[PDB]
């Protein structure tokens, strides 16, 4: 498994900001893709990880109803769409598929976090 | 956590742990999913139950 | 929400002493351990499996003591490799916190 996080956006406001991240080799369902934001002068924050099956999709404070996640059934792309640009959105956007439980073979807890964005 | 959500062992108790390799006995190329455990409990365990 | 706080990270030491790099707790989880280092540039990479068990692939330079309300970053004897930022990762909705690292 190994993941490839999409490149830059529009850095100017009033529009939408979309990141999509594809996991390429081990599409298994169920596995949650978390999605974090880096700063260089904030620390790196969570905001949410999506199951694609199970479709639970909680989130954080302070972001609700602004992002719009979606993802195959069978993992392959990501996608989170985010509204509303304002003049503190200047950021980097990583993905990691979040280990949660598996219902299909109850087989790993955490395999080990390998996999992230090569960075754009 | 295998000692506070499966079975805990006494401090004062008689007798011992024989262990040993299972590589020959418990291994398979479908994988090994039959066997199941417990990994999350709210407190701890008193002695011996299931 | 609530936010999980954690002292400063002001840490530095020379070649040969012992790192206390310190994430504190307010409650207690015990699956959910594990820690994250940064290299500016570079994706991050997981640092422990959990508490009492170590990265597939590192040495045991770093270790994650940690049971209650305390967590600390332990170093036997300090690398040049060791610029970057750590973040312990705590409770079930995950919330993230602070870290930087550097030797002076």
């Amino acid at each position: 498994v190994q993941l490839v996080q999409s490149g830059a956006e529009v850095k100017k406001p009033g529009s939408s900001v979309k990141v999509s991240c594809k996991a390429s080799g081990g599409t298994f369902s169920n596995y949650a893709l978390s999605w974090v934001r880096q700063a260089p002068g904030q620390g790196l924050e969570w905001m949410g990880g999506i199951i694609p099956i199970f479709g639970t999709t909680n989130y954080a404070q302070k972001f609700q109803g602004r992002v719009t996640i979606t993802a195959d059934e069978s993992t392959s792309t990501a996608y989170m769409e985010l509204s509303s640009l304002r003049s503190e959105d200047t950021a980097v956007y990583y993905c990691a598929r979040l280990d949660g439980y598996s219902f299909g073979h109850d087989r790993y807890y955490q395999d080990g976090m390998d996999d992230w964005g090569p960075g754009t | 956590n295998i000692a506070d959500y499966n079975y805990k062992l006494p401090d004062d108790f008689t007798g011992c742990v024989i262990a040993w390799n299972s590589n020959k006995l418990d291994s398979k190329v479908s994988g090994n999913y039959n066997y199941l455990y417990r990994l999350f409990r709210k407190s701890n365990l008193k002695p011996f139950e299931r | 929400d609530i936010q999980m706080t954690q002292s400063p990270s002001s840490l530095s030491a020379s070649v040969g002493d012992r790192v206390t790099i310190t994430c504190r707790a307010s409650q207690a989880i015990r699956n959910d351990l594990g820690w994250y280092q940064q290299k500016p540039g570079k994706a991050p990479k997981c640092l422990i499996y959990a508490a009492s068990s170590l990265q597939s692939g590192v040495p045991s330079r770093f270790s994650g003591s940690g049971s209650g309300t305390e967590f600390t970053l332990t170093i036997s004897s300090l690398q040049p490799e060791d610029f970057a930022t750590y973040f312990c990762l705590q409770q079930n909705i995950y919330p993230r916190t602070f870290g930087q690292g550097t030797k002076v």
